[PDB]
Formats: structure tokens, sequence, C-alpha cells
RNA sequence: CUUGAGUCUCGUAGAGGGGGGUAGAAUUCCAGGUGUAGCGGUGAAAUGCGUAGAGAUCUGGAGGAAUACCGGUGGCGAAGGCGGCCCCCUGGACGAAGACUGACGCUCAGGUGCGAAAGCGUGGGGAGCAAACAGGAUUAGAUACCCUGGUAGUCCACGCCGUAAACGAUGUCGACUUGGAGGUUGUGCCCUUGAGGCGUGGCUUCCGGAGCUAACGCGUUAAGUCGACCGCCUGGGGAGUACGGCCGCAAGGUUAAAACUCAAAUGAAUUGACGGGGGC
């Protein structure tokens, strides 16, 4: 309801789904919609163009809030990256950095056993 | 390249920040020597200087803060 | 190892002069002080195989130079292993 | 087991190795990867590579190139990290997203 | 009777209590028959990450040749104050008399 | 006697070993701020999670385990193995120039020690991971593969176990025999000196000559030419099994047969066939 013109898109990109969230540029969040949400569920629940929906239905409840300037985050290289960040540049915002920031570990946890298919 | 032969220096100071940054990207990570031209002694003396310097908080473990 | 003091003032003691630093006795004199020494480092790190893989090397040749001593000439072996308090 | 199966399996594998462990400069642009299709035997497999930059061919060329000049990298990396049985050979082509 | 290089960072809050403990870990290394080759108080610096929620540390060097036992109780002393938040000790083939790269910027 | 083998002196490189500290990412969890209906998962699904507010996001804290980048067709170690940084204790290797000892050497049945992982005993710890197990699916069937959970275990201390495709499927030591291209680590000398040139050692990777080999291949780090000692083999199966001994808390290890059965079993290379392949 109020205004901050600059908020940062956090985009968790999942191989299963991808969720985009405005937030305030102290980790406030103000709306968030997902791939699932935006009425996608299986395959399309993790394909590009229902990346791009999610993206376009969180920025239809936030643009309330006034903001035009955005930096991006993406974490987690699941396909719907490029989908969601050209739709949200198609969305009249103006994007000053992508930035990736995945969670990369320096060997902290062992990682679950491969699949055998 | 091989630049330190050409300086001759005995080990590689952890306080020379100047220099160490020219072996690390924006991300804060050590830089290869497959690129860099540098001697394996001292890309060693290299990676050792820029952990004790990363210690001592002269140099960013990563970009993210 | 044994630092360059010790070292020195066993080759000067055990050895005809400073620079016999090869006779059989200084040989046995040093490896006996290392070992001696060694001891102390076993009592606490006791799980350290790899020091002790080489401490074991050194107890051997000390035993096989005492052993050439011993068929060379007696006197001079009985008077080191007594000087050194071994051989019992 | 069935290609599609492994299809999905190699794609996030590809995906994986390509974010992190690339060196290339030719390489970059978060690229990403829509998808990977294989014949019925796992012999051979076909990426969907979908590049960021400007969709100017002279940078998809160039990224295309280099990645089928790393095809082996890739392809010793895929062997090591996914368990299976023959590594497959990998082509990688540019899916053209925009239509 | 080893060489001993010896960095470490203060508490920006007690940036003048630094030459008091400078002058004293001096005067404890030397009374225990321990040279001081160099000694310099780079001072105030911006870090490159937060330590304690912080930034703008007192960064010390020293460098000294003394004995083990007085360099292990003062690295005690270090770990049992608060006042400085991260120390470092190292050790040195030779010694060390020159102008640390902090300082030549000076 | 000094040429083998050692000692001393000065240095060099190293994830060699033991102990103690400490740092920064990440996973999990706990507590808050923001913020709302999904999250998670699959080839599709459900079990699972969330309206007590999850997931996502920022801040703070706890705890355990492992150390991205550097990183290497690298390095160290007898092998197994060893990877943040710092200190302490400590083993070996190598080089330069000398000095010293004077065959002090090599190999080694029995013996002694070390020896991945799993496992065992006692106590502690427990984030992640995960046999067994519990579900959800798939399937003719699933007691598998896939999914959600998840105990032992993985971690530490002290003992035990003593086995691996413990592999270079290649015992140790010494001498000798054409080359070429690298890596790594010393070192000498010379040039206006860094740079560069000419040497000379150690370790190591890859082609290849003679020679060897059934062939594949090996090829100065031999599987070449020789010497010293040790281990071991004698058709396949029975069987590394039985019995006995020794060892072990146990699991079992080690030593190690015969009857009987069959006329083969095997190694390397060759030509094709079979795709529910791939190119042109
Ligand atoms: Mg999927
Ligand atoms: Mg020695
Ligand atoms: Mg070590
Ligand atoms: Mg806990
Ligand atoms: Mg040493
Ligand atoms: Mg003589
Ligand atoms: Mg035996
Ligand atoms: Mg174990
Ligand atoms: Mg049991
Ligand atoms: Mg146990
Ligand atoms: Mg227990
Ligand atoms: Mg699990
Ligand atoms: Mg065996
Ligand atoms: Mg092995
Ligand atoms: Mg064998
Ligand atoms: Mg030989
Ligand atoms: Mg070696
Ligand atoms: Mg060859
Ligand atoms: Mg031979
Ligand atoms: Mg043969
Ligand atoms: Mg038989
Ligand atoms: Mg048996
Ligand atoms: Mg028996």
């Amino acid at each position: 309801r109020k205004q901050v013109s600059d908020g940062v898109a956090h985009i968790h990109a999942s191989f299963n789904n991808t969720i985009v969230t405005i937030t305030d540029r102290q980790g406030n969040a103000l709306g968030w919609a997902t791939a699932g949400g935006s009425g996608f569920r299986g395959s399309r629940k993790s394909t590009p163009f229902a990346a791009q929906v999610a993206a376009e239905r969180c920025a239809d409840a936030v643009k309330e809030y006034g903001i035009k300037n955005l930096e991006v985050m993406v974490k987690g290289p699941g396909p719907g990256r490029e989908s969601t960040i050209r739709a949200l540049n198609a969305a009249g915002f103006r994007i000053t950095n992508i930035t990736d920031v995945t969670p990369i570990p320096h060997n902290g946890c062992r990682p679950p056993k491969k699949r055998r298919v | 390249f091989c630049r330190f032969t050409a300086e001759g220096v005995q080990e590689i100071d952890y306080k020379d920040i100047a220099t160490l940054k020219n072996y690390i990207t924006e991300s804060g990570k050590i830089v290869p020597s497959r690129i860099t031209g540098t001697r394996a002694k001292y890309q060693r003396q290299l990676a050792r200087a820029i952990k004790r310097a990363r210690y001592l908080s002269l140099l960013p473990y990563t970009d993210r803060h | 190892s044994l630092s360059t003091e010790a070292t020195a003032k066993i080759v000067s003691e055990f050895g005809r002069d400073a620079n016999d630093t090869g006779s059989t006795e200084v040989q046995v004199a040093l490896l006996t002080a290392q070992i001696n020494h060694l001891q102390g480092h076993f009592a606490e790190h006791k799980k350290d195989h790899h020091s002790r893989r080489g401490l074991l090397r050194m107890v051997s040749q000390r035993r096989k130079l005492l052993d050439y001593l011993k068929r060379k000439d007696v006197a001079r072996y009985t008077q080191l292993i007594e000087r050194l308090g071994l051989r019992r | 087991g069935r290609p599609q199966r492994v299809a999905q399996e190699m794609q996030k594998e590809i995906a994986l190795i390509l974010q992190r462990e690339i060196k290339d400069p030719r390489l970059g642009m978060m690229t990403t990867v829509s998808g990977v299709e294989m014949s019925r035997d796992l012999a051979y497999a076909k990426v969907y590579v979908t590049f960021l930059n400007d969709k100017d061919e002279d940078a998809v060329k160039a990224g295309i190139k280099a990645l089928q000049e790393a095809s082996g990298f890739i392809r010793s990396l895929l062997g090591k990290a996914m368990r299976l049985r023959i590594v497959p050979e990998l082509t990688f082509f540019y899916d053209n997203s925009l239509v | 009777m080893r060489h001993y290089e010896i960095v470490f960072m203060v508490h920006p809050d007690q940036s003048e209590q630094v030459p008091g403990m400078i002058e004293r870990y001096t005067a404890a290394i030397t009374g225990a028959e321990g040279k001081i080759h160099r000694l310099e108080d780079w001072g105030r610096r911006q870090l490159a990450y937060p330590i304690n929620k912080l930034h703008k540390a007192h960064y010390v060097l020293m460098n000294v040749e003394a004995p083990q036992e007085v360099i292990d109780e003062l690295e005690t002393t270090f770990r049992f104050n608060d006042a400085v938040i991260r120390s470092m000790v190292m050790r040195t083939k030779h010694a060390v008399t020159e102008a640390s790269p902090m300082v030549k910027a000076k």
C-alpha cells in the first residue's frame, strides 16, 4: 500500500517449481506467486511458460506498492529463470542487475544418493 | 607470464592486498594458474597467502557480504 | 630431530676429533640420543605410527651398527655400550 | 531405464554441471537448458540449450560452438556424476523459445 | 627462540586502549629475553566482512623473536581478552624489519 | 682400500603423521520481522508439509559433519591412505660442496608391526546421509528400481577385527641397453640484468626403437639383457570347502585336503551375426 519504488525479486528456480517474490530492500516481502499456484501441475508445473505466468501474476499483486526498479537474485538452476526474467522485464520493470546467488557449500553436507534410473 | 619469477620474491606476503586482488575474481575465489600463467610454486604460495588474508578479513570469502 | 648443538657436542665427545662424524661410535651415540628423545614424544602420541616407523628404522640400524662394532673389536664395543647404558 | 526418465535426470545433471563446473568465458549468459531428448537406446542425447544474450547469432553461435567443443568434458563429468551405463554422446541445439 | 608474526584486531570501541596493550605485550616479550623486530599500528580499517556484526576493526602487527612459552601465554591472553576480536600467530624462518604495505600507503 | 651402505654440515619442496585451537560457506533446527495458500515430490501420482501461518524472505542463535575456489594428463607416504587456516611435537625424501666411517651390504621361512570399508565391545555424540524397517506408488509379480519418512551406522575416545578388483591384477635389491615430447622439484655456469641461454640431479606422465610376448602389449620407472634372495602355480568343478590346529567377544579369518565328476575350462586376437542404434 506504501511506496518503496526500489525492490528486489527472489527467484527460487527449482527443478519442479519457480517461486518469484518481490521484497523490500531490507528483506521484508510484499507478495509472491508460484508456477504451481498459477494453475499448473505435473510437468507444466515446471515449464518456462508457467514460470513467466507466475512472474506476471506476482507482478500484478505488487503494482499497488508502486515499484519499477528491481534487482533480481536467482537460486536453483531450474528451467524457468530465463522465462521469469524476460517476463518481469516485459512487465514495465527496470532491472538494474541480475545475480546468481544459488547456495554453493564448501563441502558442507553429504548429498543424497544418486537415483538409479 | 610467470610474473613472480620476474619479481624473484621468496614468498608472497598476505599483507600485499594490492597484489593479491589481481588473483581473485569479483566473486572472491582464487583464479587458476592455467589462465594467469603463474608457476605452480607461486600458485601454491598465492593460495596460502589468500587464505590467510581471508582469515584476517583483508579479503572477502564470497561476494555475498 | 636433533638440534645442531646436540649433534656437535656428541660428535666432539664420542669422536676422535671435531670432524669425526662417521665413526661407528658417534653414529650409535646420535641414534641413541634421538631414540631417548623420541621416547618422550611417543609417550603421549602413542598412535603416531609413521613417526614410529622412522623410530623403529633408527633402532634397527643402531642394532646392526652395534653388531658390526662387536664383530670388529669387542673392547670398544663394550666400552661404548657401557658409556651409553645399552645392551641389557 | 525408460528414455524419458533418464532424460529428466540427465537434464538435471547437465544443468548442474553447466552452472557450476565451467570455465570457458565463451560460456555464460545464465545458460539454461530447456530439456534433453534421447533415443530408445541411451547411446545418444540431444540437449536444448537456451541462451539469454540478445539472440544475435554472433553469440549464440559461439555458445553452441563452445558447448560442442567441450562436449567431451561435459560427458566425462556426466559419466562420473549420474551413474548410468554408456555416457551418451551429447549434441547441443539452440531451443528457439521465441516464436 | 623462533621468529613470529603476530597480527591481531581490536574492537574499534577500544581504539585508544590499543597502545597500552601494545607496550604491555612488548614489555612481556622483551622481559622474556625476546627481541622485537617490527611493530606497526595499521589502526582502524574497514573489514571485508562482518565480525560479530561489526566493521572498522583496529589492526596491529608485530614481529617477534622469542621462545615458544612467551608466545603461547601471549596467545592465551589474546584468547581471554575480549577487546581483541581475532588474532593470528605465524612463524617465520628469518627476521623481517621492513615496511608493511599497510604503511607504505600512508 | 673406497667405488656399495651409512654419519655430519647448509638448504629446498611437500593433503607425510600425532595433538590442540580457529575461520568461512552450506544443510538442519529453534526464536523473531515481512508476507500468504500453497510447498514438497514424479515419467505421471499419492504418502508428507501448511491457516497453530508453512514454503519463500531478512535478522539472530544452537549444533554436527565436511573443507568450494586454489586443484593440476599436481604433491607426500612402505602400502592402506593424506585436502581450509594457525601453532606445538615428529618421520622420510632430495640437492650443492666438502669432511668422516671403512663392506658396516642385499634378501628373508618362522616372528613382529602397520593395514580402506563394513562389522564388534564400552562410553559419548548425532546436522546431513542412510542398510533394516514403515508407508506411497509402479508392476502379471516388486519382498526391487522411483517417492516420503527413517534406526543401526557414518563422527569422537579406548580396545577388537585383519579382510578388498588391498590393482600397475606386474615381489625386493643391483648393474647394463637407441630416442622424443611433457609435468614437478633442486642446482651450476654465463650473458647489460630481470628476461633469456648452456648444463646437471630427484620424482613423475605420455608416444615409441631394438629386444621381448600367444597376442594384446611392455619398452631406461621393461613385461628387454643379467645376478641375489623370497613368495607362489601345476586341467575345470568339487573348494578356498570339509576335518584338525591356531586366532577372534562374535561375525569369522588363517593354514588347507580327498573322494567324486567332466573332457574340456581358459587367455588373446579374427570374421560375421543381433539393435526395439547412429551418420551419409
Ligand atoms: Mg520433473
Ligand atoms: Mg637421519
Ligand atoms: Mg599435515
Ligand atoms: Mg542437537
Ligand atoms: Mg622434517
Ligand atoms: Mg681411512
Ligand atoms: Mg611371513
Ligand atoms: Mg569403520
Ligand atoms: Mg549387528
Ligand atoms: Mg561402535
Ligand atoms: Mg553407542
Ligand atoms: Mg532421507
Ligand atoms: Mg586376499
Ligand atoms: Mg586402492
Ligand atoms: Mg593379488
Ligand atoms: Mg630395478
Ligand atoms: Mg611418490
Ligand atoms: Mg609404450
Ligand atoms: Mg627386469
Ligand atoms: Mg609374461
Ligand atoms: Mg583339480
Ligand atoms: Mg574357511
Ligand atoms: Mg576350522
